[PDB]
Order: structure tokens, then sequence, then C-alpha cells
């Protein structure tokens, strides 16, 4: 016959506490608005969003 | 004038291990999504 698989009984979440947030709204809105010769990057890490 | 009595051997294979294959064990292990499309592959998976 067919197969089978054994089924979870549990699940397992591990996340780095106490992060603090990426703040992606606050670089979208700027007063200062770029242009696409001269267009920048910032690299969001280890933050929350 | 003089003989004797000398030795040999010979190996000869008649036996093979026996495998056996399935489509879902290989093909979709745990996945329900993965079975669906082969479904539409229903024939050629007993042929195997
Ligand atoms: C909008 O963009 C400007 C850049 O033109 C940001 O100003 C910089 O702010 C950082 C602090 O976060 C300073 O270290 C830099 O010296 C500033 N650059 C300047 C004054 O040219 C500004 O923070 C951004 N956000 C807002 C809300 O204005
Ligand atoms: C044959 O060879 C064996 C081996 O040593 C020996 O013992 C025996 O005497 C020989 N026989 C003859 C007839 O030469």
């Amino acid at each position: 016959l067919s197969g089978f698989t054994v089924k979870p009984v549990a699940t397992v979440y591990r996340r780095i506490p106490n992060l603090p947030d990426c703040d992606i709204d606050n670089w979208l809105n700027n007063v200062s608005v770029p242009s696409p010769l001269n267009w920048e990057r910032r690299i969001f890490s280890n933050c929350n969003f | 004038t003089n003989f004797t009595i000398a030795g040999h051997e010979e190996f000869i294979q008649t036996s093979s291990p026996k495998v056996t294959i399935d489509c879902s064990a290989f093909v979709c292990s745990n996945y329900a999504a993965c079975h669906d499309l082969l479904s539409e592959y229903g024939t050629f998976c007993d042929n195997i």
C-alpha cells in the first residue's frame, strides 16, 4: 500500500526579542525627494517591520 | 611421471537485490499540493 508520515505534535518558533524597528515609513515619507539620475540605496537589516 | 592435485575456485552470480520504487515517496514526499499535479499522471505511476 501507499506510504505514511508521522504527524507532528507541536511547533517550534524562535525569534530574536528586544529588536528595534526598521522604520521604513519614515524613509519613504521624506521631504527630500531624490532624482532618477542620482537614486540612492538604503539597506535595512537586523530590525523588525 | 609425477603428478599432484590442484584446486580452483569459481563464482557464478545467480541473484540480485530486489529494489522497490514508488511514485509518492520518491516525488511527493509530504506535500499535498504536489499530489494534485500527479493526478494527471495517474496511469504513469503503476507501470513503474
Ligand atoms: C530625510 O532625509 C534627510 C537627508 O537629506 C535626513 O537628514 C539626515 O538625518 C540624519 C539623521 O537621521 C543626519 O545624520 C544627516 O546629517 C541628515 N542629512 C542632512 C541634514 O543632509 C532626514 O533625517 C530624513 N528624514 C526626515 C524626517 O527628514
Ligand atoms: C613425486 O614427488 C613427491 C613430492 O616430493 C615425492 O615425495 C615423491 O617421492 C615423488 N615420486 C616419484 C615417483 O618421483
